[PDB]
RNA sequence: UAGCUAGUAGGUGGGGUAACGGCUCACCUAGGCGACGAUCCCUAGCUGGUCUGAGAGGAUGACCAGCCACACUGGAACUGAG
RNA sequence: CCGCAGAAGAAGCACCGGCUAACUCCGUGCCAGCAGCCGCGGUAAUACGGAGGGUGCAAGCGUUAAUCGGAAUUACUGGGCGUAAAGCGCACGCAGGCGGUUUGUUAAGUCAGAUGUGAAAUCCCCGGGCUCAACCUGGGAACUGCAUCUGAUACUGGCAAGC
């Protein structure tokens, strides 16, 4: 699996002392052939918090059907404040995507894309955003399949 | 806004002014001073800063940051001013340019000399 | 407008041999290739981003010997090429006469082989061309004049250009010196090394 | 009146010319009714330095239009 | 009022499958049935019935597939507040071409993919994915 | 590296807003002078009547800096 | 041969009318078809149309400042 | 900036122009324009294009080419195919 | 184009705290100064000034101005309005926008085809010519438009009759 950090930040709680500082870390994994999965990890200590990320990231992957290292069609994905378009692109255009849609569509294996962020570019939010545009994603097989039609038919 | 309200009133563009009016779309402008002072900046930080009043040829009186250690500025110097926010100087916009006009270079200065209008050694 | 300065520090922050030597020697005999140029080289601080596709840009650059603005306009023109942006660079790239002056074993470098076009020694076609950046084209005949045969420097870059990979997409004949750029290289032909989409991806910015 | 003339294009020291017909009050390289041609005068051996659509060229003759010295010769190279 | 008895057909679906209903009963009309046939044989709907004569209505049976309702997305794109028209040359592909956009023409409403194999234009009804 | 100041001794005048002071100096002339940072972090208190040094500059006399109150 | 056909919103001049032509034109930025109106002043010899009519149109030389159309016909009388 | 207009809007006849025409004149009718923005005020030569932009847009109209206007300022005609 | 002589006559500018590729020492001590924003400087400053080293560009390099972008931050494509800015205090109502269902008719909108036009240049594509390139140039494509003619009639509009 591929593993990439995309952020990580210090956190803050006011004791009566005075404030505990905590570390978190939002990380992507992914096989770059369709499975991508990402976590976030709270700690003490940076170290810890990306461990911690990246152990939540390998139990929770989803799947995405790619057509040949790109999308299948157009899609757009919202979470919270953040909303994300992207679409195929031919060979060689590249991951054209911001941040943390970039990594998302690294480690899932997406080579040909253009992407966009509209709204809040929050990375949690983003990842999110990005992940739920990727498994609403339809391949023509499973088009095919719900409206009892062959793939030619469809296409 | 419903598609009948664009067609009855379009979108308007907001219309975004200069930060540097006094310049009136010009790279430079020339100017004599009419007064070459110090002032304290706000409230983060502190020192005093050098600086003038100048009298532009299209007559906007505007204040002018002069940057570098050391100036030969006075009352009646002709200056080339540039824009140049100074962000802890109130009002100030413009930077005046160093080795143009009688604003002279900076003395002793080794490293970015072309911002400070020294020649090379 | 050229790089005239030291070449081993160039392959150094890259941390790959670029070539800019002829390989009689070893780089590492000549250098610390590992450490990077300074000071402050041996520190190997983690590399942005921006930084990876910058780097990756630049050894490019370095190992073919073009300036930005040239090479932003080999760009361009991969762009507007059909098919694949990243193989089209490279394609243009190992184009220039310079370089296939180099590959064919005329030049030591593609510095040698910058002079000896810029000197006007090569001839395409029959006809004297001292400009480094000409295009070959398939099918054309690059060769040595014959003031230039004679000169010891093209004798000796020959034997080196026998010890390293023979280009494929190339003909040379070493009794002759003169070569045939029988078609463009493939993606497949050049190293595996180069991350070219870095540099699409740098220039989408 | 209209004439059938070369408007001069191409880079400094190296001319290429329009054969046009234009009303002759017209600038040389200003308002024209039609092209009908060009005369590369530094074409290579094997280039095409002169093409007239001489069918055309006949026509607005026909229509009273004067020939230009030049595009005459031209017209004579080409025949 | 009832201004767009479509749009209303299509969240009658969109609300219908939302709501796991085996079918949606609405108030039937000759371009509502048309819409319904290009849905049928696009196989977006399992099946559809008029029923009545004075005030005829329309029955709708939706499909699931494993679970899930087979009609994704379902837009109104030409409205009375705003008419969309397209030549055949900018006739909308939905999702690539893995949905349907249902197409008045002057030969009848169809799929955007039949107006282009027709060589017809027309009126954009909906979006359906 | 720098130019060099005048140091000159003044009375507080009067005390005005955001640790600003009117002061008298020692050659007569009254400058509106600001506190040091020195001053300001180590928390000397100036008040109207104190004895103060105060740094000039010959860009501009007519203000100080009060580096030091005795 | 080219005409336009349009409503009749005055008849008060002598031997002129007011037509007012209706066009159906899609808005260039928005994509609503919104409603148009061409007035024009036509020539009216005999004094036929009124108020409310619907008239077919063809264009002439100018017969006036304002007036360079004339009847062809009544379509529909008020 | 919400009302504007008396040759003003139309007609008839005479005159006028290379030519249609309130172009002009006399008489008759009382019209004509305007929230689909008249009138008024401010700014501005227009276009092909140019710059930017994924596109839709936004900004722009130097050079080159088409069109227009002007020629110290305000009037005016004369000559002429113009 | 040929010959001659000799590396000979030919390298600078910005930057190196983060954004942003590039780090140390010395000086200074919220001073002097830097700065696009966030900020830096109050004694060990990778942020000031100098130096060494480095990074980026290179016969240029920076700075300023100006436009678009990023800005979905006027949102047609493509935004909002309980509390973040935003529902008129409420109603009635003219203009305007929008209009249940069926048949016929019309053919305005709409769609299709064709014709004419949409100057050349420019842009784009395939070529050609200057040693290459810029540049010049052949042909094409494009000019998303406008008008007309002939058709189509589902939808929208008109008209007629209904429900
Ligand atoms: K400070
Ligand atoms: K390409
Ligand atoms: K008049
Ligand atoms: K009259
Ligand atoms: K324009
Ligand atoms: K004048
Ligand atoms: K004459
Ligand atoms: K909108
Ligand atoms: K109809
Ligand atoms: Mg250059
Ligand atoms: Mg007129
Ligand atoms: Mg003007
Ligand atoms: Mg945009
Ligand atoms: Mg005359
Ligand atoms: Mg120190
Ligand atoms: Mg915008
Ligand atoms: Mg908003
Ligand atoms: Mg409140
Ligand atoms: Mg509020
Ligand atoms: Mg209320
Ligand atoms: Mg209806
Ligand atoms: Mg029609
Ligand atoms: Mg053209
Ligand atoms: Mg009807």
């Amino acid at each position: 699996l591929q593993e990439k950090l995309i952020a990580v930040n210090r956190v803050s709680k006011t004791v009566k002392g005075g404030r505990i500082f905590s570390f978190t870390a939002l990380t992507v994994v992914g096989d770059g052939n369709g499975r991508v999965g990402f976590g976030y990890g709270k700690a003490r200590e940076v170290p810890a918090a990306i461990q911690k990320a990246m152990e939540k990231a390998r139990r929770n992957m989803i799947n995405v059907a790619l057509n040949n290292g790109t999308l299948q069609h157009p899609v757009k994905g919202v979470h919270t404040g953040s909303r994300v378009f992207m679409q195929p692109a031919s060979e060689g255009t590249g991951i054209i995507a911001g941040g943390a849609m970039r990594a998302v569509l690294e480690v899932a294996g997406v080579h040909n894309v253009l992407a966009k962020a509209y709204g809040s570019t929050n990375p949690i939010n983003v990842v999110r955003a990005t992940i739920d545009g990727l498994e609403n994603m339809n391949s023509p097989e499973m088009v095919a399949a719900k409206r009892g039609k062959s793939v030619e038919e469809i296409l | 806004a419903t598609v009948n309200q664009l067609v009855r009133k379009p979108r308007a563009r907001k219309v975004a002014k200069s930060n540097v009016p006094a310049l009136e779309a010009c790279p430079q402008k020339r100017g004599v001073c009419t007064r070459v002072y110090t002032t304290t900046p706000k409230k983060p930080n502190s020192a005093l800063r050098k600086v003038c009043r100048v009298r532009l040829t299209n007559g906007f009186e505007v204040t002018s940051y002069i940057g570098g250690e050391g100036h030969n500025l006075q009352e009646h110097s002709v200056i080339l001013i540039r824009g140049g926010r100074v962000k802890d100087l109130p009002g100030v916009r413009y930077h005046t340019v160093r080795g143009a006009l009688d604003c002279s270079g900076v003395k002793d200065r080794k490293q970015a000399r072309s911002k400070y209008g020294v020649k090379r050694p | 407008a050229r790089y005239l300065g030291p070449k081993l520090k160039l392959s150094r922050r890259e941390g790959t041999d670029l070539f800019l030597k002829s390989g009689v020697r070893a780089i590492d005999t000549k250098c610390k290739i590992e450490q990077a140029p300074g000071q402050h080289g041996a520190r190997k601080p983690r590399l942005s981003d921006y930084g990876v596709q910058l780097r990756e840009k630049q050894k490019v650059r370095r190992i073919y010997g073009v300036l930005e603005r040239q090479f932003r306009n080999y760009y361009k023109e991969a762009a507007r090429l059909k098919g694949n942006t990243g193989e089209n660079l490279l394609a243009l790239l190992e184009g220039r006469l310079d370089n296939v002056v180099y590959r064919m074993g005329f030049g030591a470098t593609r510095a040698e082989a910058r002079q000896l076009v810029s000197h006007k020694a090569i001839m395409v076609n029959g006809r004297v061309v001292n400009i480094a950046s000409y295009q070959v084209s398939p099918n054309d005949v690059v060769s040595i004049r014959e003031k230039a045969k004679k000169q010891s420097r093209v004798k000796a870059a020959l034997e080196l250009a026998e010890q390293r990979e023979k280009p494929t997409w190339l003909e040379v004949d070493a009794g002759k010196m003169e070569g045939t750029f029988k078609r463009k290289p493939e993606r497949s032909d050049l190293s595996a090394d180069i991350n070219e989409h870095l540099i699409v991806e740098l220039y989408s910015k | 009146m209209v004439t059938i003339r070369l408007a001069r294009h191409g880079a400094k020291k190296r001319p290429f010319y329009q054969v046009v017909v234009a009303d002759s009050r017209n600038a040389r390289n200003g308002r024209f009714i039609e092209r009908v041609g060009f005369f590369n005068p530094i074409a290579s051996e094997k280039e095409e330095g002169t093409r007239l659509d001489l069918d055309r060229i006949a026509h607005w003759v026909g229509q009273g239009a004067t020939i230009s010295d030049r595009v005459a010769a031209l017209i004579k190279e080409v025949n | 009022s009832m201004q767009d008895p479509i749009a209303d057909m299509l969240t009658r679906i969109r609300n219908g499958q939302a709501a796991n209903k085996a079918a949606v009963t609405m108030p039937s009309s000759k371009l509502k049935v048309a819409i319904a046939n290009v849905l049928k044989e696009e196989g977006f709907i399992e099946d559809f019935k008029v029923e009545g004569d004075t005030k005829p209505e329309l029955e709708l049976t939706l499909k699931y597939f494993q679970g899930k309702a087979v009609v994704e997305s379902i837009q109104r794109v030409s409205r009375p507040g705003l008419r969309i028209y397209k030549r055949k040359d900018e006739l909308p592909k939905v999702m690539a071409g893995l949905g349907i956009a249902v197409v008045s023409t002057s030969k009848g409403v169809m799929t955007d993919r039949a107006a282009r194999q027709a060589g017809l234009g027309g009126e954009i009804i909906c979006y359906v994915a | 590296a720098k130019e060099d100041n005048i140091e000159m001794q003044g009375t507080v005048l009067e005390t005005l807003p955001n640790t600003m002071f009117r002061v008298e100096l020692e050659n007569g002339h009254v400058v509106t002078a600001h506190i040091s940072g020195k001053m300001r972090k180590n928390y000397i208190r100036i008040l109207t009547g104190d004895k103060v040094t105060v740094e000039l500059t010959p860009y501009d006399l007519s203000k100080g800096r009060i580096v030091f109150r005795s | 041969i080219r005409t336009l056909q349009g409503r009749v919103v005055s008849d008060k001049m002598e031997k002129s009318i007011v037509v007012a032509i209706e066009r159906f034109v899609k808005h260039p930025i928005y994509g609503k078809f919104i409603k148009r109106t061409t007035k024009l002043h036509v020539h009216d010899e005999n004094n036929e149309c009124g108020i409310g009519d619907v008239v077919e149109i063809r264009e002439c030389r100018p017969l006036s400042k304002t007036k360079s159309w004339t009847l062809v016909r009544v379509v529909e009388k008020a």
